[PDB]
């Protein structure tokens, strides 16, 4: 009857086969989010640098205007 | 009105936050994927129960899967080449505007002057796809022959460069031999040679070509003059000897 | 003086994408962290195949 021990986890090693198969599917669909996400990453990251070179550059400008001011008095 | 310009250039002390721009890494990942990917095929041709079915659907579903990864990773490589010329172009753009100053700041927001700005050139990249290669990854040559080796390990595939390519392969007539030509006995270290595609053993070459710096081909002396580095391992001829020795082994114990 | 208003809106903004910024990085490194219980979940069972194997290997 040793026989059927071979079948039962003959067969387990069949559905693990399949499980691996599924989950290398979600894998994959995994990944896309995570590309999603690197790209929504990079893109906040470029308005944030714009926003903030912006406000550097006003500061600048403030600064210099205040001088014709302070100055000229 | 228009109290603040359309954009202004590249300030020196932003400077290292636009070097740090860039689309995380994925490589680390995307190699692991690759990795589990294979470690799969290794596993269903080790372990799927006894044939008579090939395996055409398994192989269908993992190679979609694998075509599916190899999509995303192109479209991210493309990414990176996109997102690196569009800062490049930026920079050189953006360092030929005048500072911002007093004077400066109102032709700015006037229109005078005009700087570039990152975020609409970063939205109008071009993307297409793929943009390109096929590459004839030695894993998608597994998938595509796989199915027709497993129910006969001998089968005379023809010419393959372009795999994943939807397409029946031209199986030849006959069957090839799962022996090396320098030892005449089964392989066990097959090696496919890279400027021809002859197949010897290892332990066949090693001793070809051992205390020789370029013999030519044993195969009919094939004009191909080799090397040591000339040959590669043979991923497909391991799979049909792998097969045939489990096909031999099942043909006693099933 | 003229700039005091639009200034203090631009530093703002520049807080929310900050913030904004944090929230995506933090995001990001999560999906990562998903993935990789997937290459996790995917070793183990092939581990079990591996034994599984060895048992019939010594037939029973
Ligand atoms: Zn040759």
């Amino acid at each position: 009857d040793v026989s059927q021990k071979i079948k039962d986890i003959d067969d387990q090693i069949q559905q693990l086969l399949l499980k691996q198969r599924h989950l290398l599917s979600k894998m994959a669909s995994s990944m896309k989010s995570l590309k999603n996400c690197q790209k929504e990453l990079i893109s906040t990251q470029i308005l944030q640098f714009e926003a903030q070179n912006m406000d550097v550059s006003m500061n600048d400008v403030i600064g210099f205007f205040n001088e014709r001011e302070a100055d000229l008095k | 009105d228009n109290p603040i310009p359309k954009s202004v250039p590249l300030h020196p002390k932003s400077g290292k936050y636009f070097h740090n721009l860039h689309a995380r890494d994925l490589s680390n990942i995307y190699q692991q994927c690759y990795k589990q990917i294979d470690e799969t095929i290794n596993q269903l041709v080790d372990s799927t129960s006894p044939s008579t079915i090939g395996i055409e659907e398994q192989v269908a579903d993992i190679t979609s899967t694998y075509k599916l990864l190899s999509t995303y990773e192109s479209e991210s490589n493309s990414f990176d080449e996109h997102i690196k010329d569009l800062k490049k172009n930026f920079k050189q753009s953006s360092d030929a505007c005048p500072q911002i100053d007093l004077s400066t700041w109102d032709k700015y927001r006037t229109g005078e002057l005009t700087a570039p700005k990152l975020s609409e050139l970063y939205l109008n990249m071009p993307t297409p796809e793929p943009a390109t290669m096929v590459n004839n990854t030695d894993t998608l040559k597994i998938l595509k022959v796989l199915p027709y080796i497993w129910n006969d390990p001998t089968c005379v595939i023809p010419d393959l460069q372009n795999p994943a390519d939807e397409d029946d392969l031209q199986i030849e007539g006959g069957k090839i031999e799962l022996t090396c030509p320098i030892t005449c006995k089964p392989y066990e270290a097959p090696l496919i040679s890279r400027k021809c595609n002859h197949v010897f053993d290892r332990d066949g070459i090693q001793n070809y070509l051992q205390g020789y710096t370029t013999r030519d081909c044993p195969q009919a002396a094939c004009s191909q003059v080799v090397s040591m580095r000339d040959f590669v391992r043979d991923p497909i001829m391991e799979l049909r000897c792998k097969i045939a020795k489990m096909k031999e082994s099942q043909e006693q114990d099933k | 003086k003229p700039f005091a208003n639009t200034k203090k809106t631009l530093e703002n903004q520049v807080e929310e994408l900050t913030e904004k910024c944090s929230l995506k990085t933090d995001e990001f490194l999560k999906a990562k962290e998903k993935i990789n219980e997937i290459f996790e979940k995917l070793n183990t069972i092939r581990d079990e195949v591996i034994k599984k194997k060895n048992q019939n290997e010594y037939y029973r």
